[PDB]
């Protein structure tokens, strides 16, 4: 529904990871 | 986005070292222009990815890179924003999501995690099932 702001959870994840 | 002001929140030292670990022939592939901007603290999307792409291609000189890194700041992000956008799925309103629900938003919609990173990113945050999603809103953006 909120997509924007889906990725930019996504986007901090995947900087988490690294 | 604004290069002056990329500058003065990470230190430059450590974005020419980064680019220095990961060029080939003076560039920088977009994948590893990536993984430094994390390492340096900050969080590209794909939509950001896409963009330096479209501009410069595959691969980056020095300067485009620090374009890219000025584009993957992002001062506008809002922890409310991220918890409102789980608290959509939250049907019972109960604050929490299990990791199977959080696996499924997190690999089907938007620049979706494999199936693999989703499940180890939610087992590094909680031993437990249950995931307060406004506690793993916090945590991610620190």
């Amino acid at each position: 529904k909120n997509l924007p702001s889906l990725l930019r959870v996504q986007a901090h994840i995947r900087k988490k990871m690294v | 986005a604004d290069i002056q002001q990329l500058e003065e929140k990470v230190d430059e030292s450590d974005v020419r070292i980064y680019f220095n670990e990961k060029s080939s022939g003076g560039k920088i592939s977009i994948d590893n222009a990536s993984y430094n901007a994390r390492k340096l603290g900050l969080a590209p999307s794909s939509i950001d990815e896409k963009k330096i792409k479209e501009l410069y291609g595959d691969n980056l000189t020095y300067e485009q890179y620090l374009e890219y890194l000025s584009i993957c700041v992002h001062d506008k992000d809002n922890v409310e924003e991220l918890i409102k956008m789980f608290a959509h799925f939250d049907n019972n309103c109960t604050g929490y999501l299990t990791k199977s629900q959080m696996k499924n938003i997190l690999t089907t919609w938007g620049d979706a995690l494999t199936d693999q990173e989703a499940i180890d990113a939610l087992n590094a945050f909680s031993s437990e099932d249950n995931i307060d999603y406004k506690l793993f809103c916090e945590d991610i953006l620190q």
